[PDB]
Parts: structure tokens; C-alpha cells; sequence
């Protein structure tokens, strides 16, 4: 008996049961699409479709995936059998979504759903938020992090990356420039300052000179000092009044001290160029660290993936 | 605890800082650099280990931030 045996399973609460004979029943029954039904109450989304599957009705097992919140089967199943409706649901359920300000949640579905773009556009977004913020640079380097990882799973889908991983170097090398700061050794962090000023188009100049300029000062840089204060000087959002404390501070540096001074890949260990022509790189950030620098991170400084 | 410790504690600590950090803080020891150190950052916050970065756990991690810090 089966019609009686299902039922049985089910009030027993033996879904193992169920599952064993609904893969026992031939290839169409009358009894599969009640399992399924069942399968879906009960909340087991795999089961169920295989369920429907069986019994021949994708349709069914494309809206449980929907129902119950599985979009990347809802979507590959919808490649599959050729029915390319779940776009528009995934595109309204993740407007919705936004409008409750959960935009995370909405990246989780990208992700799930395999629309690696979207959710890589929207983490750009907060990251590009928290930057204009201020807010800790750890935070904003793990943003960033994220979203180059987005970028190149999407890449990965297709078989810009240029812009993701130098959005995450920006505030990597802020970070390195400060810890070389603080733990003394005042020409590195001079030269890491140095090659983060290409990046003024995500951290915001004022931090960014300010950073060179105090660099400078306490790696005795006077030439470079003068060329930070010129720059933080000329910076036109600034307010008046910061503009004459910037100039105060010049001008006492300066009559302190006389102003008149004394490409290859960049290592992310300690941001000195890559002179050598073999070098270690990683397998994900797709970013160079010195050979003598390799042995000491257990996993890729730039993007914590594991080093190899 | 005794108010008088508490108050030691208190003078220590504040003695502390200011030598702690006018290594960087000041040029020569006369000029003050305060218009240009409100730009760093605590030394616990450049501070990071060696640990893998999977992408699930770090992006919990700065989601449950993120909604602690966003009202
Ligand atoms: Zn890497």
C-alpha cells in the first residue's frame, strides 16, 4: 500500500521514510505530487523538488524554490527546463527588499541567485557610503574585500577587476601606511604614503595628504612636506577657517625647517615596488608580494586567502 | 578598592598617554601636529592577524556591525 503508507510516514514524522518511498515509486504516480506537497509543508525544499521532478512538473518545482526562498535552484532549474520567469521575481523581491532598507538581505539573494553583478554593484555602494563616512578603514577594507570578491566570482561566471582590487588596495595601503607609522619604521611608511596617492579617487584627498604631510614631518621629508601642504592647501573642500589653520601650521613647519628636499608591481607585504622579476603572487588578489616577505603571512595580506 | 588607589590609578593612566604616542605626535618636541594626527587611527584598530577571510563569516560579521552602527 502507498497511498495509506505516506500518510502513515507523515503523521509518524518520519520524513526519511517518506523520502525512501518516494524514491521506491515508479517513475509517474498519483502519490509523488502528494509527497511533494507534503515535502513543502514540512518545509524539505530538496526532497520536494526531486518530488516534482518526478512526477513531471518543473513548474511546481520551480514556485516551491521560489516559496521557500531557494532562488539559485529557482534560477537553475529555470535555465533548464526554459521557462526564464524568476528574473523579474528575484528583480521585485530584491526591490522590496530595499525598500525595507535590507540590502543586505538583497545581496544575499544575488549571491545565492548567482547574480553575482547586483550584489557586487551594491556592496560598491556601501563601501563608496562608508568611505564617504569616515569611518574605520578595517571596516572599509573588508567592504572592499567583499566586493572585489563579488567581481570576481561574476568574472569566473563569464569564462573591471582593475577597479575593485585597487578599491580594496586603497584602503589596504592606508592601513599598512599607519601601522608602519606606529610601529616606527618611518621610511616605509613615508614610501607606502607615497604610493597611495595615485588612489585620491576613493579615499578622500584631505586624509590622504594629511597622511603624506604628517608621514613627511616624522621621516624628516621636508620636501615632500611642502608638496602635501600645497596640495591640502589648495584642496577646495575645505572651509576658510581650515584653510588658515593649514596655512599657520605650514608656515611655523617652514620657518621651522627649509622646505627644499634632500611602473613596476607593488609588493603588498610592504608596498616596495617589485624589483625582482620572480616574485611570489596569489592565487586570488592577483597582487605580488616580495620573496623574502612570503614565508612570514599564512595567508595573502591584500585578501586573506591562503597563500600557495 | 581604595579611593586613594583609584586615584593613582587614575594619575597613571593619564600620565601614560602623552608620553605614549609624543613620539609621533609632535615635531622636535615644540611644534604640536594635532590639525594633522586627527586623521590616524588607534593602534588596536590597524591592528590584524593572519586569519582567513571566507566569505560568509566576514560578511556576518560586517553585517551585524554595520546594523549595531546604522540607526
Ligand atoms: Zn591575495
Amino acid at each position: 500500500n502507498q497511498e495509506r503508507l505516506a500518510e502513515c510516514y507523515y503523521m509518524l514524522e518520519d520524513y526519511e521514510g517518506l523520502e525512501n518511498l518516494a524514491i521506491s515509486l515508479p517513475e509517474n504516480h498519483k502519490l509523488l505530487p502528494e509527497i511533494a506537497q507534503m515535502f513543502v509543508r514540512v518545509g524539505m525544499c530538496e526532497q520536494a523538488v526531486t518530488a516534482f521532478l518526478k512526477c513531471s512538473q518543473p513548474k511546481a518545482a520551480v514556485d516551491t524554490c521560489v516559496h521557500l526562498n531557494q532562488w539559485n535552484k529557482a534560477v537553475e532549474l529555470a535555465k533548464n527546463h526554459s521557462m526564464k520567469e524568476i528574473g523579474s521575481l528575484l528583480a521585485r523581491y530584491a526591490s522590496h527588499l530595499l525598500e525595507k532598507n535590507k540590502t543586505l538581505d538583497a545581496i544575499e539573494l544575488y549571491r545565492k541567485a548567482n547574480y553575482f553583478f547586483d550584489a557586487a554593484k551594491l556592496m560598491f555602494k556601501i563601501a563608496d557610503e562608508e568611505a564617504k563616512k569616515g569611518s574605520k578603514p578595517l571596516r572599509v577594507k573588508k567592504l572592499y574585500v567583499l566586493s572585489a570578491l563579488l567581481i570576481e566570482q561574476y568574472h569566473e561566471q563569464m569564462k573591471f577587476t582593475d577597479n575593485a582590487w585597487r578599491g580594496a588596495e586603497a584602503y589596504h595601503f592606508f592601513i599598512l601606511a599607519q601601522r608602519q607609522l606606529y610601529e616606527g619604521c618611518v621610511d616605509t611608511a613615508l614610501k607606502t604614503a607615497l604610493h597611495l596617492k595615485d588612489y585620491e579617487d576613493i579615499i578622500p584627498p584631505v586624509e590622504i595628504y594629511s597622511l603624506l604631510a604628517l608621514c613627511a614631518c616624522a621621516s624628516r621629508a621636508f620636501g615632500t612636506c611642502s608638496k602635501a601642504f600645497i596640495k591640502l592647501k589648495s584642496l577646495e573642500t575645505l572651509s576658510s577657517e581650515q584653510k588658515q589653520q593649514y596655512e599657520d601650521l605650514a608656515l611655523e613647519i617652514f620657518t621651522k625647517h627649509t622646505s627644499k628636499d634632500n611602473k613596476l608591481p607593488t609588493c603588498v607585504a610592504t608596498g616596495s615596488p617589485i624589483t625582482e622579476y620572480q616574485f611570489w603572487m596569489c592565487s586570488v588578489c592577483k597582487h605580488g608580494v616580495l620573496a623574502q616577505e612570503i614565508s612570514h603571512y599564512s595567508f595573502c595580506p591584500l585578501c586573506h586567502s591562503p597563500v600557495g | 578598592p581604595s579611593i586613594q588607589i583609584k586615584r593613582v590609578m587614575t594619575y597613571r593612566d593619564l600620565d601614560n598617554d602623552l608620553m605614549k604616542y609624543s613620539a609621533i605626535q609632535t615635531l622636535d618636541g615644540e611644534i604640536d601636529l594635532k590639525l594633522l594626527t586627527k586623521v590616524l587611527a588607534p593602534e588596536h584598530e590597524v591592528r590584524e592577524d593572519d586569519v582567513g577571510w571566507d566569505w560568509d563569516h566576514l560578511f556576518t560579521e560586517v553585517s551585524s556591525e554595520v546594523l549595531t552602527e546604522w540607526d
